[PDB]
């Protein structure tokens, strides 16, 4: 059966608050960059 | 223009749907698909609340058109009120499903 | 309107059996009757070459790319008038 | 034609705790391989594509 | 235990693979529009078929099989069924304002009249009324069917079950003959868009429809309906008069109307 | 004969914003009348308001267009 | 056109705008007494250790306060639909110039008497003279008598733009295979700026149109000077 | 067990989570590209130097942030959570084809990022008119992979719509009338009918421009007696109750919330909040062309459509002083919540005054496509529908996490929002007046105080949006779990614990006919 | 509501650590972008 209770009901771990930073930064991070990273892409081609 | 060959409920109902069909015959209700009369709920005649735990969500609408209900928790054991206008319950635990 | 008929008493399907060949059916071979009974290739339209027609402002995915999906080149012509 | 719904009720009834889309045999079980194996195929062709066309070609 | 009567379903991988294949299809037809190829179109189809049999399989299992579907589970789908139908009566939507909104005021490119300078329309009393008198008799014949199944009679619910699918496969023909015949074209400016995009949808739905229908027939020869409980029935029964009704207005609009 | 032109007066027929059709219909009245005139005997002077009204609200590449379009033969309008 | 640290409309170059002046100060001032009054009543809520958690009954104070709205919206419905119906009106004009958008730049053609038309493109910046303003000048300027009534039939010959003069209070969107109408009444003369009001592309920012309003005498001389 | 419980999930708590997850990147996408439309516009001249890039970044902002941010969050999100714990449902009515709506945005979103990738990208602006939108002013696959976008989110959103409808009248306690169901759940119902009937016109819509595009036919294109003005009734025709599906959840959530933190067992004219919400509903799909005052239909159509947009301010303000009656009274908990649902309240209410300015198509032709036109949006969304997003958060956080956020740094966050959102909107109001149009990458000079100080207000809101993150990160890292909560009589989500377990109402409430 | 104390509590320093990290992983990636653009301009 599926665990229950704080920190068990979500897809990412919460065990280690460093390894969850390093998770959090990722995802967030990545996501804001894109536009950023869209945008270069665009001025490169032409 | 007359001939059998579909099957009814009766024959070929199965699982949930059958056991629904069955207690429906008997007068009976065990998944709840029927809203349940109060009794006068005082604490000589109280709710009756079908549990198949020590506890179920009891919820209250302490008068009727009122749009809100008031919920909390029925335990097994002594007649619990409703907080809102002291109205009884009590579990009356089991069975339900053999 | 009623329509011109009856029944209600005893709703069998017999009912809707009686209605879908009583006259359900019998409609649709009269309009077939009509219908392959008039049909006889329209002699053909003439071809001016109007701009609001035969619309070209992005080749086809397909063929040539010139010629739409269900192309008939009896009564269908190109932009540039009919075909072989 | 043989009404046969009551052999199929028990076989898909049985208590051996398959979810409902395996529990009807093998070919279940390779149908719904075949199934994800050209999904993740195709959306990993179609990630590919999509890489072809944001950059230009003359 | 649960003591509701509503149905908890097991684990899906469906909902994924139907998200991914409607992947696969748009990406295919942008591929397809822009860089002339099906492969992905190809590909997404197919997920899309396996998705939709597999999808539909399990509801059976759990119904037919499991009898997960209470009377309150069977409520709910109704509900669902209706509440889709009127989605798809607002898209219809969509097209018949574009037909009248073009048709009640035609430009100056068109001959500033409807039906354009340059179109031979159709003739609605010949193939078009043959259509109508078609679907309009499905209608009956498929109604008839609901009563021989609710009267337990097996062999008259497949016979006139099989006259309505052959009815709406005469239909099909029959406009796939008209499309070819017809002297005017999606690309002869609006006359054609608003005629082959709404028709071509129509056209569409009467294929989703008669293969509903089919479905229901197949499982009706495995004993799969009850003379009391049968939704997927009633729900392709629905369907069938949604795609009825929905050629009606066409033909008053489109085909009589307009010409 | 009721000339002193300045532009198009406002005119009953097209009283909203959208002034499209009355481009379009001065036109035609004019094409009209100059084939009517020429073919049966007569004076294209009488269609001359309409020419002003059509050269005064139709954009140059409009007339310019439906022009080459009745020379080709491929003018939609019933003239 | 606008001034640096501008807060409201430009100053009004016609009647028409002069009423819309007017009206938004109507309607900005009822705007005023309505976001006070949620702000002041938001406050008297949060500022009292009063408490009353019983029940409230909802059929009495909710009358006041859906007439109240309803009288407040007619008082701004009536005057918006008066400066609407004036802005239409048999208006029985002495001139009328089309314009025609284009990525990206109008066009202008003076049609009542001679095939006058003429393109009207931004000044770059690279070629402002002293005192020209940036993204706002054009190399051939729209030249109309001032305190004549004029017909503007606005097109496009592409994509949509949207031919706007702020200080007239004009803005008509320019349509392809569409002749839309809007009349013009400079009661002075001068320079008076505006700029494409529809997304026509890369270069929506940089296609600016400047009437010269002078007056009859200088603008039949010009007409004849643009042949 | 990975994928088991969140690829093929049938659990309405779970599928919530995979929304929030979504809507919370997306946000961080919709969140950049917001900056990359200020840093171009913070100081004159061209900063990107490419202004057909300007217009894609611009169109992507208001897709992302629409449908991959504020619908998933409110709709998705909240919905999936809330609506069945507060009916006492084990689970919606179709919990796998509830996975399908979730599963389908991700491709959505991947669509709209690759338009921008590929070609030039769409710079149409995110009401997508042709003929811009057209093959030929947007040749290539941009526009095409943006409307194939659309359709996926359009699909999934209808039908999510039917999943709520008919879980909320169908899963209800048998002895449970509607008028007993609590207003976040009537909020979502009313959204529901919006999406059903309006995401199918719009799907009809953007098909006539694919085929316009691919197909050569001219729904649109003059040159074959098209109208590009057919189209803009289409999506408007949508347009306009989109706007409304965006804000109804939302005064779901406040209702709740300003009655919460009041101590409050119900919301002020309960039966007023549902008339209001039905009221708001039904003028939604009858006032849409308060959008084309410009592109020159009637004076009489003109009228119609102002007369009708004004009578939705009688019902939408029903609500307001049913929120400030709410607070009448209250033992008033300043929580962060409860500062997010009066920041709400007011600036929502000031956006709603601008939108009445607008409604005059008399005006309008002086206001149309100017930042006054940005300023009214940008309230009733970035102060409104954003304001009861992180109000809801903040108040369910520890509902769907279990643990608690740190109070103190919550009411930061707030404080740093607000300053933000209203340093950057605020100016914008001043811009419209005197005449700055939409969608401009550079403005005459005159134009330059009020663009730097709005574009710096830009960077406020974000060093918010960062605190947010790291304050969802200490509440996780600290790991307070919650033991007790307060007023559970009249909140049964909360009812169940917190966390809730996987399966709640494995055995239904019991709720008497009386 | 009210809660049990931090499990794994975080000092005032580890907040320093984590909001550091958090407000670094948003701007380097940025900024690289944004200071780059010239040579993007001008390639
Ligand atoms: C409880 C619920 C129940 C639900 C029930 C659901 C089932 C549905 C069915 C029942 C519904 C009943 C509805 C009432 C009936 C409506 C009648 C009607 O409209 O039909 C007129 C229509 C008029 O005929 P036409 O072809 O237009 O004639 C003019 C020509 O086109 C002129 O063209 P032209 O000038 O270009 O031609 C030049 C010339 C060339 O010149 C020449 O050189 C001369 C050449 C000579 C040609 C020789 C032709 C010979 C044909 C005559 C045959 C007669 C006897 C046949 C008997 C055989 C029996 C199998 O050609 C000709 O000679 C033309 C000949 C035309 C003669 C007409 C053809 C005969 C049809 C009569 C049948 C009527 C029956 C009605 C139904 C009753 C059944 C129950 O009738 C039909 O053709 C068939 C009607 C069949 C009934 C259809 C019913 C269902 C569908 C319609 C529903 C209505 C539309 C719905 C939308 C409306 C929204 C408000
Ligand atoms: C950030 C830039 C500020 C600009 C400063 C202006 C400089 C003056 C030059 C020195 C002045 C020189 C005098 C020149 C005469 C100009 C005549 C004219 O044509 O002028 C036309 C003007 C007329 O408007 C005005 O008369 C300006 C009103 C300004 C409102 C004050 C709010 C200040 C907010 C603080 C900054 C943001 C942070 C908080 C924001 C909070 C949100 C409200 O243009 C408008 O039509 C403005 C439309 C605003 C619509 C929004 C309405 C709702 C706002 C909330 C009201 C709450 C009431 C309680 C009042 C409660 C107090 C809060
Ligand atoms: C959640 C989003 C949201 C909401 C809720 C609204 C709400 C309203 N909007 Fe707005 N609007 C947008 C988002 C929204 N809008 C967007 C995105 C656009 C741009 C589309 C585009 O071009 O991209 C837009 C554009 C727009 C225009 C077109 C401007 C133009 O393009 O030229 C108009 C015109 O009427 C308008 C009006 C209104 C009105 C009358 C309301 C009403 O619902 C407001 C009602 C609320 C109040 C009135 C305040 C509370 C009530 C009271 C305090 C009662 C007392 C008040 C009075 C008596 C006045 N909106
Ligand atoms: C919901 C809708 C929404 C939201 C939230 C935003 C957010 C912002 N928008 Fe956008 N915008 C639009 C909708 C929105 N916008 C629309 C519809 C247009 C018109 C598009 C067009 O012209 O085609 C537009 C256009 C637009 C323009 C005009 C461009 C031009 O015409 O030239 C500008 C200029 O300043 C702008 C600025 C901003 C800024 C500074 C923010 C933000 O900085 C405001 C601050 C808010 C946030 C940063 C959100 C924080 C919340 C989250 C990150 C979610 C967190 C999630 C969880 C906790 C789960 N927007
Ligand atoms: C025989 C009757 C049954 C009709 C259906 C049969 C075949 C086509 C399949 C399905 C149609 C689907 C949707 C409708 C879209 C386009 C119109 C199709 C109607 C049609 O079939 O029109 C034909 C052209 O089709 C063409 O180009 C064909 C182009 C093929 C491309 C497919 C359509 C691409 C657009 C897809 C958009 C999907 C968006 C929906 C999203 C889901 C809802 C939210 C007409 O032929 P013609 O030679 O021009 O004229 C006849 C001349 N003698
Ligand atoms: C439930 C019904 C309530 C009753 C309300 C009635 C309202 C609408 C239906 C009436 C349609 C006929 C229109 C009559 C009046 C206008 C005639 C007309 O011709 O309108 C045309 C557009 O109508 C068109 O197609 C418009 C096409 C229809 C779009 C209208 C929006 C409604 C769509 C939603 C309905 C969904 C419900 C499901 C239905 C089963 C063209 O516009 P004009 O301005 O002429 O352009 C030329 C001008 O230069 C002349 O001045
Ligand atoms: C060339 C072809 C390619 C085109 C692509 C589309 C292809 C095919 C679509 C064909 C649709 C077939 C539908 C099969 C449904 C079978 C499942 C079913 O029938 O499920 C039933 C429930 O209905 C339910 O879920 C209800 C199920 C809902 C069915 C609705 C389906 C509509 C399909 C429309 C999709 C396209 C829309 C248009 C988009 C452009 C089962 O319950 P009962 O029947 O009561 O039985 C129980 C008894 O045995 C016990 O007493
Ligand atoms: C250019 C191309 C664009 C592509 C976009 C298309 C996107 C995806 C296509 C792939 C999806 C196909 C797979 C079939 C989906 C089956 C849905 C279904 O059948 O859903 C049913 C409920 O909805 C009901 O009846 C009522 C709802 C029935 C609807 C059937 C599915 C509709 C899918 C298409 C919708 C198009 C929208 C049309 C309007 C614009 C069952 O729900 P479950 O929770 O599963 O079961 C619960 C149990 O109680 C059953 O025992
Ligand atoms: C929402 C439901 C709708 C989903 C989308 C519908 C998908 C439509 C598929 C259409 O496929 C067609 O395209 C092919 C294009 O290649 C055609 O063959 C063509 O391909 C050959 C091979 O290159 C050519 O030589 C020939 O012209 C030939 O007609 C052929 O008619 C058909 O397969
Ligand atoms: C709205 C979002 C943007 C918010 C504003 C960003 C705030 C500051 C973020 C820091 O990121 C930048 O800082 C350095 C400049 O200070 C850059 O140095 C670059 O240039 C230096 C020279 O100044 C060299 O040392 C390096 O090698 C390097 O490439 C570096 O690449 C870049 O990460
Ligand atoms: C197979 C079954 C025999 C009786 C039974 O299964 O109980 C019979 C009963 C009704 C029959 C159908 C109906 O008579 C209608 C059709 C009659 C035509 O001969 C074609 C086959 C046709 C589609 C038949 C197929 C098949 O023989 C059916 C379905
Ligand atoms: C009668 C009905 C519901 C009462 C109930 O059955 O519980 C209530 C709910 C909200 C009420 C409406 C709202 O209070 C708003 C309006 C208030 C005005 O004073 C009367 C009309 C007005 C339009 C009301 C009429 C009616 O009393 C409504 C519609
Ligand atoms: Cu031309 Cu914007
Ligand atoms: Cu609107
Ligand atoms: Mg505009
Ligand atoms: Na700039
Ligand atoms: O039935
Ligand atoms: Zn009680």
């Amino acid at each position: 059966h599926y665990e229950e209770g704080p920190g068990k009901n979500i897809p990412f771990s919460v065990e280690n608050k460093w390894r969850l930073l390093a998770m959090m930064t990722l995802f967030f991070g990545s996501g804001f960059a894109a536009p950023f990273f869209i945008v270069r892409h665009q001025l490169l081609k032409k | 223009a007359s001939g059998g060959g579909v099957p009814t409920d009766e024959e070929q109902a199965t699982g949930l749907e059958r056991e629904v069909m069955l207690a429906a015959r008997k007068g009976q209700d065990p998944y709840n698909i029927l809203a349940p009369k109060a009794t006068s709920g005082t604490k000589e005649d109280p709710n009756l609340v079908p549990s198949i735990t020590n506890k179920r969500i009891v919820g209250c609408i302490c008068e009727e058109d009122n749009s809100t209900v008031i919920w909390f928790w029925l335990h097994k054991g002594e007649a619990q009120r409703c907080p809102s206008c002291g109205t009884h319950y009590k579990l009356v635990p089991h069975q339900l499903a053999h | 309107a009623s329509a011109a008929k009856g029944d209600h008493g005893g709703t069998g399907a017999r009912t809707w059996r009686f209605l879908t060949f009583g006259l359900a059916l019998p409609s649709v071979a009269l309009c077939t009757l009509n219908s392959w009974l008039h049909s006889g290739h329209r002699e053909r339209p003439a071809f001016i070459p109007y701009h609001h027609l035969r619309i070209r402002t992005k080749p086809f995915s397909w063929g040539d790319g010139n010629h739409t999906f269900f192309h008939n080149p009896r009564v269908n012509p190109l932009p540039t008038g009919y075909e072989k | 034609f043989e009404n046969r719904v009551a052999e199929k009720q028990k076989l898909f009834q049985e208590d051996n705790g398959l979810p409902v889309h395996l529990k009807g045999g093998a070919t279940d079980n390779i149908l719904y391989r075949v199934t994800m194996t050209l999904c993740l195929g195709g959306t990993l062709y179609s990630l590919y594509c999509l890489g072809w066309a944001s950059f230009p070609h003359k | 235990h649960q003591t509701h009567a509503y149905h908890m379903v097991n684990p899906s991988p469906w909902p994924l693979t139907g998200a991914l294949s409607a992947l696969l299809m748009t990406s295919g037809l942008t591929m397809w529009f822009h860089f002339n190829s099906m492969t992905l179109l190809m590909i997404g189809l197919t997920t899309n078929m396996l998705t939709m049999y597999q999808w539909w399989r399990d509801v059976i299992r759990e119904s037919t099989f499991q009898g997960h579907h209470t009377p309150a589970v069977q409520k709910g789908l109704r509900y669902g069924m209706i509440l889709f139908i009127i989605s798809e009566v607002l898209f219809f939507t969509g097209f018949f304002w574009a037909f009248y909104h073009s048709s009640l005021a035609p430009t100056p490119e068109l001959g500033g009249c409807w039906p354009p300078t340059g179109i031979h329309p159709l003739n609605p009393l010949e193939v078009p009324l043959l259509n109508t008198s078609v679907l309009l008799a499905s209608g009956v014949s498929i109604t008839w069917a609901h009563h021989s199944l609710m009267e337990g009679d097996r062999k008259h619910m497949l016979q006139a079950l099989f006259i309505t699918i052959t009815l709406g496969v005469y239909f099909t023909l029959l406009q796939a003959s008209e499309y070819y015949e017809a002297p005017f074209t999606i690309s002869d400016g609006v006359y054609g868009s608003t005629f082959f995009v709404a028709t071509g949808f129509h056209g569409l739905h009467v294929i989703i429809g008669s293969t509903f229908l089919i479905v229901c027939f197949f499982r009706q020869l495995k004993f799969h309906f009850t003379s009391n409980h049968h939704f997927g029935f009633e729900a392709a029964a629905w369907y069938w008069h949604f795609v009825d009704v929905v050629w009606l207005f066409l033909y008053v609009s489109i085909y009589w109307w307009g010409s | 004969k009721i000339k002193n032109y300045q532009t198009a007066p406002f005119d009953s027929r097209f009283p909203n914003q959208n002034q499209t059709r009355n481009c379009w219909q001065n036109y035609l009245d004019f094409h009209r009348c100059e084939k009517a005139m020429t073919a049966k005997g007569g004076d294209v002077s009488v269609c001359e308001w309409y020419r002003r009204v059509y050269k005064s609200l139709c954009p140059i590449s409009w007339v310019s267009t439906w022009d080459d379009r009745r020379a080709e033969g491929t003018f939609p309008g019933k003239i | 056109m606008a001034y640096p640290m501008q807060l409201g409309f430009q100053d009004a170059t016609s009647p028409i705008m002069e009423e819309l002046l007017h009206f938004h100060d109507h309607t900005l001032m009822i705007v005023f007494l309505i976001s006070s009054l949620v702000l002041y009543i938001i406050s008297l809520m949060l500022t009292t250790k009063l408490t009353h958690t019983s029940t409230m009954d909802a059929q009495e104070v909710e009358t006041i306060w859906t007439i109240l709205p309803a009288i407040i919206l007619i008082l701004i419905a009536l005057p918006s639909l008066r400066i609407l119906y004036m802005m239409d009106e048999i208006n029985n004009p002495s001139l009328t110039v089309k314009t025609m958008g284009h990525q990206w730049y109008w066009s202008y053609e003076y049609t009542d008497y001679e095939d006058l038309s003429f393109d009207s493109y931004m000044i770059p910046t690279s070629e402002l003279k002293p005192g020209e303003l940036r993204l706002l000048e054009v190399d051939n300027r729209v030249v109309l008598p001032m305190e004549m009534t004029i017909r503007m039939l606005v097109s496009s010959e592409d994509v949509l733009h949207s031919w706007a003069v702020p200080s007239l209070g004009l803005k008509t969107d320019a349509i392809p295979g569409r002749l839309n109408q809007t009349t013009l009444m400079s009661s002075r003369p001068g320079l008076y700026y505006g700029q494409c009001s529809e997304i026509c592309g890369s270069n929506h920012s940089f296609m600016p149109i400047v009437l010269e309003l002078v007056p009859l005498k200088y603008f039949e001389k010009w007409s004849a000077s643009m042949l | 067990m990975f994928i088991n419980r969140w690829l093929f999930s049938t659990n309405h708590k779970d599928i919530g989570t995979l929304y929030l997850l979504f809507g919370a990147w997306a946000g961080m996408v919709g969140t950049a590209l917001s900056l990359l439309i200020r840093a171009e516009l913070g100081q004159p001249g061209t900063l990107l130097g490419d202004d057909q890039i300007y217009n894609v970044v611009v169109t992507a902002h208001a897709f992302v942030m629409i449908f991959f941010m504020v619908m998933p969050i409110m709709i998705g999100g909240f919905g999936n959570w809330l609506v069945p714990l507060m009916i006492g449902a084990p689970d919606m009515a179709f919990p796998r084809m509830n996975n399908m709506s979730f599963w389908l945005l991700p491709p959505s979103f991947l669509l709209l990022l690759a338009s921008s990738m590929v070609e030039a990208g769409a710079g149409t602006g995110w009401t997508v008119y042709p003929p811009l939108a057209g093959n030929l002013a947007h040749a290539g696959a941009s526009v095409d992979l943006t409307i194939f976008s659309l359709h996926l989110a359009g699909v999934s959103s209808i039908l999510g719509a039917i999943n709520f409808i008919t879980t909320i009248i169908n899963m209800k306690p048998p002895a449970m009338s509607q008028y007993q169901t609590p207003l976040f759940v009537w909020s979502v119902m009313i959204t529901a009918v919006l999406l059903l009937l309006s995401l199918p016109v719009l799907a009809a819509g953007i098909t006539m421009l694919l085929t316009d595009r691919n197909l050569n036919t001219t729904f649109f294109d003059p040159a074959g007696g098209g109208d590009p003005i057919l189209y803009q009734h289409l999506f408007w025709f949508f347009g306009h109750p989109e706007v409304y599906i965006l804000i109804l959840p939302g005064f779901g959530m406040i209702s709740h919330i300003v009655t919460y933190y009041s101590g409050k067992k119900e919301p002020f004219g309960y039966m007023g909040m549902v008339w209001a919400m039905m009221s708001i509903g039904f003028l939604g799909f009858i006032v849409w062309a308060h959008h084309m005052f410009t592109v020159g239909m009637d004076v009489d159509t003109r009228a119609y459509f102002t007369s009708a947009t004004m009578i939705i301010a009688i019902p939408t303000g029903v609500k307001v002083f049913s929120w400030l009656a709410t607070l009448h009274g209250g033992n008033i908990k300043w929580s962060p919540a409860m500062m997010w649902a009066l920041g709400f309240i007011f600036l929502f209410t000031v956006g709603g005054l601008t939108g009445i300015v607008l409604a005059n198509s008399s005006l309008d032709i002086v206001l149309h496509d100017t930042y006054y036109v940005v300023a009214h949006f940008h309230y009733v969304l970035s102060m409104g529908a954003v304001f009861a997003i992180m109000g809801g958060f903040v108040h369910w956080f520890p509902l769907f996490s279990g643990y608690t956020l740190n109070d103190t740094w919550a009411k930061i966050h707030f404080a740093i929002m607000f300053v933000g959102v209203n340093m950057t909107f605020f100016p914008q109001h001043f811009l419209g007046l005197s005449g700055m149009p939409r969608r401009y990458s550079d403005y005459p000079d005159a134009y330059t105080m009020w663009n730097t100080i709005s574009s710096m207000g830009s960077f406020i809101s974000l060093t918010a949006v960062m605190l947010m993150v790291f304050i969802i990160w200490e509440a996780f890292a600290s790991k307070r779990e919650v033991l007790t909560v307060d007023l559970t009589t009249t909140n049964l989500e909360w009812l169940n614990g917190c966390p809730p377990p996987y399966h709640t109402f494995e055995e239904p409430t019991y709720v008497n006919l009386k | 509501i009210t809660a049990k104390p931090a499990k794994t509590p975080t000092s005032p320093k580890e907040q320093a650590i984590g909001l550091s990290v958090t407000f670094l992983s948003f701007l380097l990636p940025a900024g690289w972008v944004l200071y780059h653009l010239d040579n993007y301009k001008k390639s």
